[PDB]
């Protein structure tokens, strides 16, 4: 899978101004959805060779696991009773099934008009045996938990396939949650791409989104390095 | 509705802007009388003239903070259902069902 | 967008003010056929910017213009009488 | 509903609509009178055949990501779309040694045409038997069930 994406960002107050205008732009008002993210990397504590059984070289990388949440798991004793719509994000045996994924680093060159990953996933659906746990199965892979992010967010459905997510991000840790948005939301638009072709229409679809939303709010190519999970 | 307001007001601007006008033509008039050796209309001429000014200056002030509003209000109160279909329908039967 | 309607309106009014009362002095003061060539020409020029504020509010005024078991038994009773199956 | 539900859900892109598929308001409705009519005969045929021949026995038919405020006015039409299906239970008087248990289930997979589901089971367990029958046609009914209370439920 390749994800065409643009980002962009804005504080607190423009929440509001920001739906009112998705949801004229798109025609549909957003959609409330979380989803729980646990990160991966090779035990440090083990240790392998860089190679192939061809010896050719293989760069560690992070496996990123996710899954959703219940929302009623989000909303404690003072949230409650407050319309569970948009407005809510203003106020912040087995196992389960996973999607589990591993991400390269984005496509290089100068002058990109998107960002574009490559994406490597599969699902996850259930286990069973001595040690069943997500946990012990990223083991038995040889990998051990580094660190978790909550995020908590409204998406809009658009054309051809693209996507807007407003979000916040918290990292989990019994320390606490600290949030990495804090001040405002990240902003994200993106497709998912499974020919030449369909990449430079997919391209023009971001294009006409940023576009459309120049003036008011800018949606850029994040930096590569910023994109990568590689281990080092 | 605000809307409504802002068009009340707009609509008062334009009653404002008539009314200068029509000073205007009394003040020309007065002042072909005044040139004329008629004094008596001196007051007249001259209040119809200056409440002219006032009246102008007046929908000057009113329309250019109507127009600031206007670029105010951009993103807040101003742009940049089948369930109730079904419901009268559901009305409909329920009501034929029992009349 | 809208600050060029206020330039614009604003540029007027001052346009306006300023011909009315220049207009006043040019009359009092074919030379004076050619003096009241220039008083139609000031006046109707004034009338047009008239026009212009017109155009503006008009402007403006278009900028802001531009449950289940109750369905259940109720279908169970329309279907039945609707198809008159009873019939006994 | 359906067409916005298909949109909101899945595509992250437009709706995939078919006629077949999507095609049913008066089609789906007719079924519904053509059943009536295939429901009185199977009575009939039943009353003959069974209700006559064997005399305590009678008849009582019987029915058969968050969106979900959406699904919930769908689901309450079910009602209104759903495959037209009855299930006459025939009720045979208790023999001491055995109690002999048959019902019939009426149904419309295509909305014209009728199924009918046959089920007997006359359990004495050195005598036990049990049938689970199809037919789409009532001259075919009519000879089983001529055939089950000819042997099984007969004196």
């Amino acid at each position: 899978v390749q994800q065409l994406s643009l980002f962009g960002s804005i504080g607190d107050d423009g929440y509001d101004l920001l739906i009112s205008t998705l949801t004229t732009i798109s025609g549909n008002p957003p959609l409330l959805y979380n989803s729980l993210c646990t990160v991966w990397k090779p035990n440090p504590s083990y240790d392998v060779e860089n190679v192939n059984s061809r010896n050719q070289l293989v760069e560690p990388n992070r496996i990123k696991l996710s899954k959703e949440v219940p929302f009623s798991y989000l909303i404690d004793e003072t949230m409650m009773d407050k319309p569970l719509n948009f407005r809510i994000l203003k106020s912040f045996e087995s196992c389960s099934p996973w999607s589990l994924q591993i991400s390269d680093i984005p496509a290089a060159g100068n002058n990109r008009s998107v960002s574009m990953q490559t994406i490597a996933e599969t699902i996850i659906l259930s286990s069973a045996g001595k040690n069943s746990s997500v946990s012990s199965l990223m083991n038995g892979l040889g990998y051990v938990f580094e660190f978790q992010y909550l995020t908590i967010g409204v998406k809009f459905f658009m054309k051809h396939g693209l996507i807007l997510e407003l979000q916040k991000i918290w990292q989990i840790e019994e320390a606490g949650n600290s949030q990495i948005t804090s001040g405002g939301f990240l902003l994200k638009a993106y497709i998912n791409v499974s020919d030449i072709d369909r990449i430079n229409y997919t391209e023009t679809a971001l294009m006409n989104l940023k576009k459309e939303l120049q003036g008011y709010i800018e949606l850029s190519v994040p930096d590569r390095q910023s994109m990568d999970s590689r281990v080092a | 509705p605000y809307i409504q307001e802002r068009l009340k007001s707009l609509n008062d601007i334009e009653t404002q802007l008539c009314s200068m006008l029509q000073e205007a033509s009394q003040v020309t008039f007065i002042f072909g009388e005044l040139k004329r050796g008629n004094e008596s209309v001196k007051p007249q001429f001259e209040n119809h003239v200056k409440q002219f000014y006032e009246r102008l200056d007046k929908s000057t002030t009113q329309l250019r903070k109507e127009i600031q509003l206007l670029d105010e209000n951009v993103g807040t109160r101003l742009l940049p259902q089948d369930t109730e279909k079904m419901e009268e329908q559901l009305d409909l039967l329920s009501a034929i069902l029992d009349p | 967008s809208n600050q060029a309607l206020y330039e614009k309106l604003e540029q007027t009014r001052t346009i306006l003010s300023v011909k009315l009362a220049e207009l006043i002095n040019m009359t009092t003061i074919a030379v004076a056929t050619t003096s009241v060539m220039m008083v139609n020409n000031q006046t109707m020029q004034l009338i047009k910017n008239v026009q212009d504020l017109l155009i503006l509010t008009r402007s403006i005024k278009e900028k802001w213009l531009l449950d289940e078991k109750q369905i259940e038994e109720l279908l169970d009773n329309c279907i039945e009488t609707f198809v008159a199956e009873k019939t006994t | 509903k359906k067409t916005l539900r298909s949109r909101i859900s899945s595509p992250h892109g437009l709706i995939n609509l078919n006629v077949d598929d999507d095609i049913l308001i008066i089609r789906p409705i007719l079924g519904k009178v053509r059943f009536a009519n295939y429901k009185l005969l199977l009575k009939k045929i039943i009353k003959d055949y069974v209700l006559d021949i064997v005399p305590g026995s009678s008849i009582t038919e019987t029915e058969v990501e968050n969106i979900t405020k959406l699904n919930k006015e769908i689901r309450a039409f079910d009602k209104l779309l759903n495959i037209p299906r009855r299930e006459l239970k025939i009720n045979l008087p208790l023999t001491e040694h055995k109690s002999p248990n048959l019902s019939l289930m009426l149904e419309s997979p295509n909305y014209c045409n009728a199924l009918i589901h046959i089920k007997f089971s006359a359990g004495t367990e050195a005598n036990a038997v049990s049938f689970d029958t199809t037919f789409s046609d009532f001259k075919e009914v009519e000879d089983f069930l001529h055939f089950i209370v000819a042997e099984y439920i007969q004196q």
